[PDB]
């Protein structure tokens, strides 16, 4: 029944080519309600690399990604490259909170492999040239959440949302 | 003029403030360019300048204990007695320490970063309330600090036992004292606590009465204390520290709410609030209301002597002001309440229940003007005569603040001899003799009918009884038709008598939104809040004991929806939640949108008579056990509280050093010259340590004065000077005002108190409570109240052994599991890397009653209060002092069942932690009854176990042997068990445990391996 | 950019075939230095699995591990199943900063499989039952630190240390 997916919101690209599942089951934890992008999930520790845009395990205390999280399994040919996992919903660290959580999950997450002979050096990064929030929204935002551009007046805030909120630390290599 | 510029008395000393003295890198000292208040200066942007001359030559030295455990030139010079690490020692225990890392402002571009967050939060405000920025800023000082993950700091790593916060606080609320003493003159300390609080929460049928009961306990003391929060800002509080206050946050970001401001920095708190101050639920969103009664009927005051009405402060004019004006504040909310009670049900003059309340408020006005619950206020004052030398503050003007605080709660005591009921402020003559008394229902044929709630007061509502009610209510004043009954019987059980009291009780239960109307004080109007409240209609639904009596139906039924409902879906069971209702009940929030109608009643049900055939025959065909009437009711409290906040002992030796001895300590020199040292000489690891125990072994065996400190100060005038920029020469005094500090604490028997003592105390207090709380709805509990140390809960029987093993573990502060955002770590509790202390060192016991749904909660209240007050103070348990079997008081779970009674203690250490190897010592012995409950549900042993071990204690308490007495247990167990072998192997500490009794009602075997089984069969006949 | 292994204490007698060559680099991260043991390496969001005793990673913050920085080679035969990456030294999270700084550092994290079917309901459990401490400092703190036993006998400097210092999580499942 829960089986669902965490994926980024990073200002590149190279995101839908991860999932052919963009429905689940019912519904999906993160729960824009006409007013913002609540439970939005928070890896800490961990960043992009750039290049073919993939979550890497990092130990800076201070790195992390603002993902959503949907239901589905990645490409239905990954589980070789991604880090399945399973949590309590009471590990998850969410921002926004509006309500309690399901309790149990199966979740999978973009893993990478660490790649030692890189000097590991980061930079961060942060949202903005609306083109990419748009394309993000038209990409991603629209597979995930056909109800936006339907009856959502307030994607401007969905908009300024990932403008202010969504940010991260890279490698930037 | 405009003045209270504490502002930066919450910021003279920064939160990074122990990094930037012995820095690593040393950077944030060369890119600012006397040495680390240039951080603070940094950090003051947001308003008024720095100023500098008003709070670190006093209000920062009387505010912590550190300008007397250190000594004001080292305290100040902050450079000769030094130490490279960084270590966070708990106030209570200065045993354990913490790793703080380095996660905090290094570079000179995240404190910027920080500021930004602190600003656009505080940018969105006008100068216009000077003092409503001031207040989110009291609050979110410390949220945003932690919410941005940044470990907390102590006042200085060369006593690491105040976190910086606390310290900063503390220099806050003295500086109320301060500022009101460089003016012309006064220094004050207000006292309140409500009088007779048990009694009053105790006086009422259904829960949904005493829920409301403390929630007024804790409401009306709200409105009394908005005055001061708006008017002297929210630092005037001293008990209980808001700094973690579900109620304050509520009124504040209402009040940022009101008046107008973008709702759009009004959510980027709201978070804060709901993750920290909540724990990351936001139904006081969906309810309105802070869904839990949270405010102690007992709260303290640092007041200043100061007052408004020439626009801006002035001199108050008597020393009569706060008395009076409390009592009056108080008056006010509750006549406020009433009306705004007859307002809202004027404007539902239907819905019968409704109409009722009208017809009954208007008749009992003049009753209804007196409050039902008095407070007792005390206030003691000082002037700068005591704290001031013309020119400085004097040398024992630290012990000022203990003595007046000391002053103050002795006060209380001889008040405390003298009870006077709320009931004797009305005037019954004329009514009950004269037959003046308004009676809606049946006049009653025998005098005037007493209540059936507060069973006190005459009644003026009289339900009739359940023979023919619909036509019973239509010929009498209650009803008007057919509809009514179906909505006034669904608030008031026929048969049911109602003083005015009591059914305003009723009617607020009817729906608590209401309560917002002294939640907010002096915000909006009544009428405002009533117009709300008249706007929405959503439904609170408090349980009943029968709903949680059935609560492991419930479960059963959600778990078997449709078959269980196959054969319903004719009786109002599997019918599809068709409202937007909600409760402050986590656990039914939790399910409700899972397939069954938690609405139904099982009072109605299958606690029914005329039914109940019916629902039994389901239950046996669906494989579902038919429910018990029994729940539990659990209450808790800390022991020797009092003492504790006057900086006693006794929380340390519960049963040592008992209450009369402080009346003489001399009798008592050991224990308290051994804990006194063993505590002082262990808070402060630097490079003091050896210099303070130097000064105790002075100190020890009364070496007379400064006659010996000629072996100490060597040991400081050797240290001050490996350093040079320390300006003046004023080593041959000071190393005489420490060990006078020290002969001062070791010869008063106790540690003085300062406000960083109190606000570290009472903060913890409330983490506590916070972390009691998600504890209680882990266990699908419901919290009547919990405020930090008491707690009153109603439980089903099944997880009460459970909870109170995870709640007194957690009470010390070391737990398993998270409990939200509270991740509990061995004596601490870390916040997302905030490690905060709390209460190890501090003792909690508890009361369960196992009762029958359907027993008078008057009655089963006043027991369990009654059994916890006592009890706790009555009996004895052998526990281990120092290696030597001694007496012991507090720490006790006292079980009762109609006449079974069972006592277990919760220390068998009296000093309960001093290591880390305590934490799992605490409550070690609920957890073997857990065992022991295991074994006989998996049907491994008989319960003839519980019948059969009285056969062998005659013959297990008169041995002195360990290895004969484990073979001894064996064999009990052996003789009455079902499966192959059983492991059950008793602790073998437990032996020879004995617990004894000063001659009560109370019956108790004096062994707690009796007391075990005892507790089991009280357990058991709950599942009755 | 000298190659360094990270190694970690848990309850368990699990420490003991992990590092053949306890050493391998010119000096030590970590460093006993009068006044016990100090710059310990701390990694946010992972959790020890004590059975087969490596670290795990996890999402949740409330989740961290420590242990001595040391040098050495992984084994000469894993990154299969342990961890191979590298680090920059300066984004490092330490216990007591006394020690060197590489700037540039190659690590071996013992890394353990998701195994993404039991839900991890993880407890803290820091160091405890002293005989594992006493026959701890015989198994570990000798082989890394000739130092320790040979010039100095004051070996509780660390003891108490080990207790105070070393605190990791515990699944227990
Ligand atoms: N908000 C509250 N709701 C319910 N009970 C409360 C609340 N605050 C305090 N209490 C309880 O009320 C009592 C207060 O202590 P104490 O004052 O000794 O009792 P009292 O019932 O108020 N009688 P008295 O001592 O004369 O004032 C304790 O039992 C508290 O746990
Ligand atoms: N000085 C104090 N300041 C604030 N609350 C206090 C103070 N002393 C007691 N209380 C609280 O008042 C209520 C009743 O206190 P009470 O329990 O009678 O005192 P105690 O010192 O806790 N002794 P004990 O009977 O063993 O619990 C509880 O809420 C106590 O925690
Ligand atoms: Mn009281
Ligand atoms: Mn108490
Ligand atoms: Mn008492
Ligand atoms: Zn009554």
């Amino acid at each position: 029944s829960t089986q669902r997916e965490y994926v980024f919101i990073p200002i590149t690209n190279s995101i839908t080519i991860d999932v052919k599942i963009t429905i689940g089951g019912s519904d999906h934890i993160t729960n824009i309600d006409e007013r913002g992008i609540h439970n939005v999930l928070v890896i800490t520790g961990y960043a992009v690399d750039e290049k073919n845009g993939r979550l890497v395990p990092t130990l800076d205390p201070c790195d992390y990604v603002k993902g959503i999280l949907v239901a589905g399994t990645p490409q239905q040919a990954q589980s070789n490259d991604f880090l399945t996992l399973k949590l309590p919903a009471n590990k998850l660290y969410l921002i926004r909170k509006k309500g309690n959580i399901s309790d149990d999950l199966k979740i999978y997450i973009p893993y990478s492999s660490p790649d030692a002979r890189n000097s590991m050096k980061t930079k961060p990064v942060s949202i903005s040239d609306d083109t990419i929030v748009n394309n993000i929204i038209k990409e991603v935002f629209d597979k995930i959440y056909n109800i936006t551009q339907k009856e959502k007046v307030k994607i401007e805030k969905v908009k300024e949302d990932i403008k202010e909120l969504f940010s991260y630390y890279a490698l930037e290599q | 003029e405009f003045l209270d510029y504490k502002i930066i008395a919450l910021l003279h000393d920064p939160p990074n403030k122990a990094w930037v003295i012995t820095g690593r890198a040393r950077n944030l000292t060369q890119q600012l360019s006397r040495k680390h208040e240039k951080v603070a200066k940094y950090i003051i942007n947001q308003l008024f300048g720095k100023n500098y001359s008003e709070k670190v030559d006093n209000a920062d030295k009387l505010a912590s204990s550190i300008d007397r455990y250190l000594g004001s030139i080292v305290y100040k010079e902050r450079s000769l007695f030094e130490n490279r690490s960084i270590f966070l020692k708990n106030i209570l225990l200065s045993n354990i320490q913490r790793d703080i890392g380095n996660l905090f402002p290094k570079d000179k571009s995240k404190l910027d970063n920080l500021i930004l967050e602190y600003k656009k939060l505080l940018n969105v405000i006008n100068k216009t309330n000077l003092i409503l920025k001031y207040q989110l800023f009291y609050l979110i000082y410390e949220l945003v600090w932690i919410d941005s993950k940044y470990e907390n700091t102590p006042s200085d790593t060369r006593n690491p036992t105040h976190t910086i916060f606390d310290h900063l606080y503390a220099t806050a609320a003295m500086m109320n004292w301060i500022l009101s003493l460089e003016k012309e003159a006064k220094g004050y300390l207000l006292g309140i606590d409500t009088i007779g609080v048990a009694d009053f929460i105790s006086k009422g049928r259904k829960t949904r009465d005493l829920w409301i009961s403390s929630y007024l306990v804790s409401a009306l003391l709200w409105y009394v204390i908005t005055w001061f929060i708006e008017e002297y800002g929210p630092d005037v509080i001293l008990f209980p520290s808001l700094r973690f206050n579900q109620f304050y946050a509520f009124y504040l970001l209402e009040k940022l709410r009101k008046e107008g401001v973008s709702e759009d920095v009004i959510d980027e708190i709201k978070e804060l609030i709901t993750k920290y101050i909540f724990n990351g639920d936001d139904l006081f969103e969906n309810l309105k209301i802070p869904p839990y009664p949270i405010i102690p009927g007992r709260i303290t005051l640092i007041l200043p002597g100061l007052i408004r009405e020439g626009e801006e402060y002035k001199k108050v004019q008597d020393d009569n002001c706060f008395i009076s004006k409390v009592k009056e504040r108080y008056n006010e909310g509750w006549r406020k309440l009433i009306e705004g009670l007859r307002c809202y049900s004027e404007r539902k003059r239907e819905d019968g229940f409704w109409n009722l309340v009208c017809r009954v408020l208007k008749l009992t006005e003049d009753l209804l003007q007196t409050t039902p619950l008095n407070i007792r206020v005390k206030q003691v004052s000082v002037t700068e005569d005591e704290i001031f030398n013309n020119n400085k503050l004097r040398s024992d003007s630290w012990k000022i603040y203990d003595n007046k605080y000391r002053q103050l709660v002795s006060e209380f005591k001889k008040s405390k001899l003298v009870k006077v009921t709320p009931e004797s402020r009305l005037k019954l003559f004329e009514l009950t003799k004269f037959d003046k008394l308004p009676q809606i229902g049946e006049k009653s044929k025998r005098g005037y009918e007493f209540c059936t709630s507060c069973g006190v007061l005459p009644a003026v509502v009289i339900m009739p009884k359940e023979d023919e009610l619909e036509k019973k209510l239509i010929d009498l004043g209650i009803a008007r038709d057919e509809k009514d009954v179906r909505s006034i019987k669904n608030m008031i059980s026929p048969g049911e008598r109602l003083c005015p009291w009591c059914l305003v009780k009723r009617a607020l239960g009817a729906e608590p939104r209401l309560m917002r109307i002294l939640l907010l004080g002096d915000l909006y109007s009544v009428e405002k809040i009533v117009n709300e409240i008249v706007s929405r209609d959503v439904k609170i639904e408090i349980p009943s004991t029968s709903d949680i009596a059935s609560i492991k139906t419930f479960e059963e039924m959600i778990e078997k929806k449709n078959e269980i409902c196959e054969d319903l879906k004719e009786e109002e069971v599997c019918e599809k939640p068709s409202e937007s209702v909600l409760s402050m009940w986590q656990w039914f929030n939790k399910n409700y949108y899972n397939g069954i109608n938690l609405t139904i009643d099982p009072e109605e049900y299958w606690f029914s008579e005329k039914r109940r055939r019916y629902y039994f025959s389901v239950f046996r065909r669906h494989r579902i056990t038919f429910p018990s009437p029994y729940y539990a009711l659990v209450r808790a409290d800390s022991d020797y509280l009092g003492d504790l906040l006057e900086g006693k002992l006794t929380p340390y030796l519960a049963g040592i050093i008992d209450s009369g001895d402080y009346a003489n300590i001399s009798e008592k020199k050991e224990e308290v010259n051994k804990l006194l040292e063993e505590y002082l000489v262990n808070a402060g690891s630097g490079s003091i340590v050896d210099y303070v125990k130097t000064v105790l072994k002075c100190i020890r065996e009364n070496l007379n004065k400064c006659s010996c400190a000629e072996k100490i100060y060597s040991n400081e005038v050797a240290k001050v000077m490996f350093r040079v920029n320390v300006e003046k020469a004023n080593v041959e005094e000071e190393v005489k005002n420490s060990l006078e500090y020290f002969e001062t604490i070791l010869n008063e028997g106790r540690i003085i108190v300062t406000p960083a003592w109190h606000v570290s105390i009472s903060s913890a207090l409330n983490r506590g409570l916070l972390v009691e709380l998600e504890l209680v709805n882990k266990h699908k509990g419901f919290v009547i109240y919990a405020g930090g140390d008491d707690l009153l809960a109603m439980l089903p029987v099944d997880e009460v052994l459970d909870f109170i093993k995870e709640s007194r573990r957690a009470f010390a502060g070391f737990g398993t599991e998270k409990l939200g955002n509270m991740c509990l770590e061995n004596g601490f509790v870390r916040i997302n890397n905030a490690y905060y202390p709390s209460l190890p060192i501090v003792g909690r016991s508890y009361s369960v009653i196992i009762a029958h749904y359907a027993d008078p909660l008057f009655f089963v209240i006043n027991d369990s209060y009654n059994l916890l007050e006592e009890g706790k103070e009555i009996i004895r348990y052998r526990v281990m002092y120092n290696g030597e079997y001694k007496d012991a008081k507090k720490d006790v779970a006292i079980f009762r069942y109609q006449g079974l009674t069972s006592v277990i203690p919760l220390s068998l250490k009296r000093p309960i932690v001093s290591s880390v190897s305590d934490f799992n010592e605490i409550a070690s012995i609920i957890d073997v009854i857990l065992e022991l409950k295991k074994r006989i549900d998996e049907g491994r042993i008989s319960v003839s176990l519980l019948y059969d071990y009285e056969k062998y204690k005659h013959l297990i308490v008169a041995s002195d042997e360990k290895y004969l007495t484990e073979f001894l247990v064996k064999d009990w167990i052996k003789r009455n068990s079902l499966r192959k072998h059983v492991e059950f192997t008793i602790d073998e500490k437990l032996y020879g445990v004995r617990l004894t009794i000063e001659n009560y009602p109370i019956k108790i075997p004096n062994d707690l391996i009796s007391n075990i089984v005892y507790t089991l069969r009280i357990i058991y006949g709950g599942e009755k």
